[PDB]
């Protein structure tokens, strides 16, 4: 059984997209694998996301930034990506995500040539609204929509470092 | 020895009974907590403006970022942070033309000129929203620069107010219409330059928090519901009662008192205080005589009373004079026996700047500093970590709170108007040094003050910020 | 205050010491503090114009 959802997206120049589109899709029911809220200090990297995913992520998710196509950790997270939809035989496997408006269409690495990439540039309500039909549509397993999963996780890293503490001064 | 107690940050409800902190980063993660269908925007001005504001709408729609979230959050887009659509279709335009603005220039004294133009657009809304069949929720009143710079109440080439957006308000409150005023190089920034060469009206980095401002601002004039208050007890009603003074020069000022009332959510229903030709500005102490006294006190029961039914256990009054015996007196009779009426007194002439040793960060916000059971002070400026800066400029300055009359913890009021610092509507700021009853006490008694021909203002909040 | 009595005032604060407190970051934050300077100075003005033309 495999359900997670995996953001693949460059880093830290898409920390708030990335943060938002993972906080959103965590709140909505679906779960959803992503390098900021996971992948932290101290802990080996790149065999959990390999692990992760051919072993439990059912769509993939590589944002197509200006930055996110050249950086040699996306693409290669991307090579592996495509490797584990060939294995599963599933043209669905990769959802691109296009965010900005100026990387045009034919500057984008090839694994995005292929699939129509997402619309997110000039809105991301309604691109939210049709990655979650699409999801729906695909058949992708859900839980039930709750916040609560999403309010802790948006307690628990995001405010590590940004809070008062019990100190003398 | 004394020390500096804490008080809790205190936390804003949001969409889906979500609870946060700040209001920026909980409307982006869930927005607010009742959906409005769609607002229709409408602008007067020329069509110079008109492209300046659809420009600015369409870079609104798109996702803009600042130099960092910490401090000055993204913005992603109204739709995601709303739930509502902005479109830069479906908009009522009327046009101001400028051979009009030449014939009002060369005027003598610019107060006919102020009046004539306010009266202008008064009219000018008046007839569109009166013949188009388009609904417009909000007003967009895009006024030039020139006019904001040189028609200034003291430029050089009477209940009347020399201020644009004050007599705006005041003569649209008579028509129920949401409007809000809108600076052109506020949002024309980017060719307004100063003689030097520079934009002295500068957002290179900065214009999220306009973007901010000003979405929040629009859904909140449509009819939705931003954010509201996390714990309110059943059966308190907060009073925030302006203590205001105009100057209106042999016209008997005496008290232009008025009164802001939090109930249940961040509602507030403003009932307009009497003018109150007793105690001529000779006699400006604010000593509320019994019978409007009682009027008002009446105004808010009712108001609770339709609002939800029942009797409040305790009213909490915040103001920003003393308190003297007789206006207690005449306060205590006509609640009943049940309930409990306390005052508070705000005030920030009082000095007292408290300053850090080792580095160059300020006092934190929350520190309260109790003097006494009735004195008290409550450090709501200052450094905050949410932000990682300071809300405050140099060194902050705290409110000097004291309850007057009545028996109630002094923690329970400070934390109460520590969640009352956090609803401001018209700046999306984290937090203001004054209490909201009290921010919006000083513009809304500018707004009744500049139009005595009224006598039933409406007591929603569109229709002042 | 007198030829024979005088009053005396220490020339140190009284000081407080908070329960609660806050990190130290880097420099940055007091940057972003100027910025926030910046962000009260573009927020609103009021007849500043003359006052900056008579500084040269």
């Amino acid at each position: 059984m495999r359900n997670k959802i995996f953001i693949s997206h460059a880093t830290p120049e898409d920390d708030d997209f990335t943060r938002w589109l993972s906080l959103k899709l965590i709140g909505l029911g679906y779960e959803v694998w992503c390098d900021i809220l996971f992948l932290d200090k101290g802990v080996d990297f790149w065999s959990t996301i390999e692990k992760e995913i051919r072993e439990n992520t059912c769509k993939f998710l590589i944002v197509s930034s200006t930055a996110g196509n050249k950086r040699e950790g996306v693409l290669k997270e991307l090579a592996v990506a495509t490797k584990v939809k060939k294995h599963l035989q599933d043209d669905m496997f990769i959802i691109p995500l296009a965010i900005d408006e100026n990387l045009s269409y034919d500057d984008i690495n090839i694994e995005i040539v292929r699939l129509n990439a997402i619309d997110f540039k000039k809105s991301w309500a309604k691109g939210l609204q049709d990655l979650l039909d699409a999801f729906e549509k695909q058949n992708v397993p859900k839980k039930p929509p709750d916040h609560s999963k999403s309010n802790l996780l948006y307690q628990q890293i995001f405010l590590h470092d940004k809070q008062a503490i019990e100190k003398e001064e | 020895m004394k020390e500096l107690i804490y008080i809790e940050e205190p936390s804003i409800l949001f969409a889906h009974g979500q609870k946060c902190t700040d209001p920026r980063d909980g409307l982006a993660l869930f927005g607010p907590l009742n959906q409005i269908y769609g607002i229709k925007s409408g602008v007067v001005g020329t069509q110079k403006g008109l492209q300046i504001f659809k420009s600015y709408l369409d870079k609104i729609q798109k996702p803009i970022y600042n130099h960092n979230n910490i401090t000055r959050p993204m913005f992603p887009g109204f739709e995601a942070v709303f739930g509502c659509k902005w479109e830069s279709q479906n908009i009522v335009f009327k046009e101001i033309t400028d051979e009009e603005i030449r014939r009002y220039l060369f005027n003598a004294s610019t107060h006919k000129r102020t009046y004539d133009l306010v009266t202008l657009f008064n009219d000018k809304i008046i007839t569109a929203n009166k013949n188009d069949e388009e609904r417009v929720d909000v007003w967009f009143v895009i006024v030039p620069e020139e006019i904001y710079k040189y028609c200034r109440p003291n430029s050089v080439l009477y209940n009347y107010d020399a201020q644009f957006h004050d007599q705006l308000k005041a003569r649209l409150l008579e028509h129920t219409i949401p409007t809000q005023i809108l600076r052109e190089s506020t949002l024309a920034w980017r060719d307004f330059k100063n003689t030097f060469g520079a934009p002295i009206r500068d957002f290179s980095k900065i214009e999220g928090h306009l973007a901010w401002t000003i979405s929040t601002a629009a859904y909140y004039k449509a009819g939705g519901k931003p954010w509201k208050l996390g714990d309110i007890r059943p059966g308190v009603c907060y009073l925030g009662l302006v203590y205001k003074k105009i100057e209106k020069s042999k016209n008997p000022q005496n008290a232009c008192c008025a009164a802001q009332m939090f109930l249940d959510n961040g509602d507030g229903t403003v009932f307009k205080g009497e003018v109150g030709p007793w105690y001529n500005p000779e006699k400006g102490e604010y000593h509320l005589k019994p019978k409007e006294a009682k009027a008002l006190l009446t105004q808010a029961l009712e108001s609770y009373k339709e609002q939800n039914k029942s009797y409040p256990k305790e009213v909490f009054i915040h103001a920003r004079t003393r308190f003297n015996d007789e206006e207690w007196n005449a306060f205590n009779e006509v609640t009943p026996k049940n309930t409990n009426l306390v005052g508070v007194t705000i005030t920030k002439s009082k000095p007292l700047k408290l300053y850090k040793t080792e580095g160059a960060f300020p006092i934190m916000r929350g520190n309260a500093y109790i003097v006494d059971e009735k004195k008290a002070f409550l450090w709501t400026l200052g450094f905050v970590p949410k932000l990682q800066s300071t809300l405050s400029m140099e060194v902050p300055n705290p409110i000097f709170i004291e309850i007057n009359k009545g028996e109630a913890e002094i923690q329970q009021v400070l934390k109460d108007i520590l969640a009352l610092t956090k609803l401001n509507y018209n700046a999306c700021i984290y937090a203001d040094g004054e209490p909201v009853t009290l921010r919006f006490a000083n513009k809304i008694g500018e707004i009744l003050t500049a139009s005595t021909e009224i006598k039933t203002p409406p007591l929603a909040f569109k229709y002042y910020i | 205050v007198g030829s024979e009595e005088k009053i005396l005032i220490s020339n140190k604060p009284l000081k407080f010491f908070g329960k609660m407190s806050y990190v130290t970051p880097s420099e940055v934050t007091l940057e972003e503090e100027s910025v926030l300077a910046d962000i009260n100075n573009f927020e609103e003005d009021t007849e500043d114009l003359d006052e900056l033309e008579d500084i040269e």
